[PDB]
């Protein structure tokens, strides 16, 4: 079977939430987790801490553990923190020489979400030591309808929003920044006297979310 | 010249003795402070000091699992770094250790007479902590768009909660603040709060930097369930570039704990998180080292760039403070602020000071137009120096 | 005899003492190769069996561990 | 033996006189034991052609 899946790219797709979708699924104990996050006081005794919940983690197969925030226990790098987080990195490396098999590839489930794909464990990169390693590219034009659809099904479907439209106005904007948007969406909605969120009101939600700001420098703007 | 000479020689030898008199001078008795009635106290104090068992040390408890053939142990940890089992000499009980709580122990038995309260990271943060503000927007640097933004943010979800739930909506209560220091962001959202109507409290992440590795995570979770037990406050993190900031993942300097409690603070923030009309603000006062996680859109809502006052709204700013001291009306200050660029509202209350000060040199008691000039050209010119290249940060 | 010695572990059993926690075990032969005092036994002056704990100063001491509770039962 | 002190093994010595009371024979880290026992591979140890 697959040994797992490793997810990486800019995030904002909703790394987190696609790891919780396919969990509910399965009915598989989901454990967000991440490496050295169990450090009491000092060092030495938050060695054992950290290194603990990762096998506890592994363990009560079948299982699927989300690591968040990889790069600190991938040291691709030539330094390592040396505290709790080298325990936790030894026993990822080790795992995975173990998990070659069909047996523990199905049980034992591993999913990742880190930031970029090169700050990530020197052997994971080495081989397809997790089946299908996926990249989630910039937002697509089929991507943009379907972030705004999900959305108008959680507030209200209004005649005025029409999808295809409005994947074409807006460019670059992936699914928390559009939670962000929907949310803006209703604000202004509330402002009118309505319910409806208009599709003026989703149009408008998306620029107060950016960097940008009313008053603009620009006098086309 | 020649007399004089001599009494220089002598005098350097004299100083030298006198340097070691100045002990002496302040007080050979060894004492600090006693009054009659710590007489009393003495004989009591002579016990403690005679007994080894006290003094108290302080420990902490990091979890609680041990209770092995006795009434409860439990490992509490005093600061040599070494770990230790408790004994009753009041009690012990699940409730009287837990995970947080720290302990009073003996140097030569370890039995408790007391728990602490849990951690030493919320008592010290208290005094740091103010409460409810009373600032407005004139005092900001006037009206200003971003003003107007942190009401949507603020105001709207704090005072009538109810419509954004019945929509279907999550209300938005996060913003993230950046520009160049001096742009009155943390007085700005203490602005709006005043008339909205609801507490304030200064967080400040590098004020709390108790190390001991990975300690500093367990402290952002403290601040946090804080705020959190306000309902109905807004919580402003200052300086949280670091301990909570950028991460070193290219690093090659034996850090980890601005990385650690970054850890700790996107997984509590991310996913869900349960507030109630509790807003979280981020000011980031380095352009230079900047967090991502934090900084892209999604639970904390919104971004807004932070922008010095408009023409407006610092004219009207100085005019408050120029009618409280002597100036001459009529006041060229107008003049000068559309001559010049983009001026915040530290800035023009400094022209008053400093033109206060020229015309005190000129000898008037009355600070005059020209005085205003000087204090304009001074101020400009100061701000400006700063750079940091960013068409270098653009490119790559 | 037996409440003799009864009565002089549990004075050790009583506080202060040291926690830490155990990385590894390792159970080496009782007698390694050596005569010194007492008599052949799990613990004396002629150790056999270890544990290696990792404490929390990060200092590492391997000890031979009581009979009342092995170093095979830890 | 004089032997039971070679550069990098194991030793106990008493505490309060520093004097050889016995052989400790060296740990094994569990690192090294997982590195020997296990093959990373799924796939033939005697060829792959053409290889």
């Amino acid at each position: 079977p697959p040994k797992g899946v490793l997810m990486y790219g800019p995030p904002g797709t909703g790394k987190t939430l696609l790891a919780r979708a396919c969990a509910a699924q399965t009915k598989a104990t989901f454990l967000k987790l991440a490496g050295p996050q169990l450090v009491q006081m000092f060092i030495g005794d938050g060695a054992k801490l950290v290194r603990d919940a990762f096998a506890l983690a592994k363990e009560k197969a079948p299982s699927i553990i989300f690591i968040d925030e990889l790069d600190a226990i991938g040291t691709k790098r030539f330094d390592s923190e040396k505290a709790g987080d080298r325990e936790v990195q030894r026993t990822m490396l080790e795992l995975l020489n173990q998990l070659d098999g069909f047996q523990p590839n199905t049980q034992v489930k591993v999913i990742a979400a880190t930031n970029r794909v090169d700050i990530l464990d020197p052997a994971l990169l080495r081989s397809g030591r997790l089946d299908r390693k996926i990249e989630f590219p910039m937002p697509n034009e089929e991507a943009r309808a379907r972030i705004m659809q999900i959305h108008s099904r959680k507030m209200n479907v209004s005649p005025d929003v029409n999808y295809e439209e409005l994947a074409r106005c807006t460019d670059d904007f992936n699914g928390a920044q559009c939670k962000a948007v929907c949310v803006e969406a209703g604000m202004i909605a509330l402002r009118r006297g309505a319910t409806e969120l208009t599709h003026e009101d989703y149009m408008e939600g998306i620029l107060e979310v950016q960097a940008k700001k009313k008053a603009n420098l620009q006098y086309y703007a | 010249q020649s007399t004089y000479s001599r009494q220089i020689k002598q005098v350097e030898d004299d100083i030298q003795q006198l340097l070691k008199k100045i002990n002496e001078l302040t007080g050979i008795k060894e004492s600090d402070t006693g009054l009659a009635p710590p007489a009393l106290w003495d004989l009591a104090a002579d016990k403690q000091t005679l007994q080894s068992e006290q003094p108290l040390q302080v420990a902490r408890c990091t979890k609680i699992i041990n209770a092995d053939s006795e009434d409860p142990k439990y490992i509490i940890n005093v600061k040599q770094f070494a770990k230790f089992v408790v004994d009753l000499s009041d009690q012990v009980a699940p409730t009287d250790i837990e995970e947080g709580m720290r302990v009073g122990v003996d140097r030569n038995k370890y039995q408790i007479h007391i728990p602490l309260p849990p951690k030493i990271d919320p008592t010290v943060t208290m005094m740091q902590v103010e409460e409810k503000p009373d600032v407005t927007y004139s005092d900001v640097g006037g009206c200003k768009e971003q003003i107007e933004k942190l009401r949507e943010v603020v105001e709207t979800p704090l005072l009538h909660p109810e419509r954004f739930v019945n929509l279907g909506i999550e209300p938005p209560k996060g913003v993230l603040l950046f520009g160049p220091p001096g742009t009155g962001k943390t007085l700005c959202a203490r602005a709006v709060a005043n008339r909205t109507d609801a507490c304030f409290i200064p967080v400040i992440g590098s004020e709390l930097v108790q190390k001991y590795v990975g300690e500093g995570a367990r402290m952002v979770r403290e601040l946090f369930e804080m705020a959190r037990t306000k309902k109905a406050c807004l919580i402003f993190f200052d300086e949280i570039d670091a301990i909570g900031g950028a991460r070193f993942d290219d690093g090659a300097g034996g850090d980890n704990e601005v990385q650690r409690t970054m850890l700790e603070l996107i997984n509590q923030l991310d996913g869900f998180d349960p507030r109630g009309n509790i807003k979280v603000l981020m000011a980031t006062n380095r352009p230079d080292t900047l967090d991502p996680a934090l900084m892209r859109p999604g639970r904390l809502d919104r971004k807004i760039e932070f922008s010095l006052p408009d023409l407006e709204g610092r004219t009207h700013i100085f005019k408050i403070h120029a009618r409280s001291m002597s100036v001459e009306r009529d006041i060229r200050f107008e003049l000068l602020a559309r001559l010049c660029p983009n001026s915040t509202g530290a800035e023009i209350r400094s022209v008053c000071t400093e033109a206060g000060m020229f015309a005190i040199r000129a000898r008037r008691k009355i600070a005059t137009e020209k005085d205003f000039l000087e204090a304009v050209n001074k101020v400009i010119k100061s701000y400006a120096k700063f750079s940091a290249t960013p068409r270098y940060m653009t490119y790559n | 005899k037996i409440k003799e010695n009864s009565e002089k572990i549990k004075v050790n059993k009583t506080l202060p003492y040291l926690v830490s926690n155990v990385i590894e075990l390792l159970d080496v032969d009782p007698n390694d190769q050596e005569e010194d005092g007492a008599n052949i036994d799990l613990d004396s002056q002629r150790k056999g069996k270890c544990a290696v704990i990792k404490t929390s100063t990060r200092q590492t001491y391997f000890l031979p561990v009581i009979g009342l509770v092995d170093a095979e039962k830890l | 033996d004089k032997s039971k002190l070679k550069p990098g093994t194991r030793v106990a010595l008493d505490m309060t006189t520093l004097t050889i009371m016995r052989y400790l024979p060296r740990e094994v880290d569990p690192l090294v034991y997982n590195m020997s026992h296990e093959d990373p591979g799924n796939v033939s140890y005697s060829e792959i052609g053409g290889l």
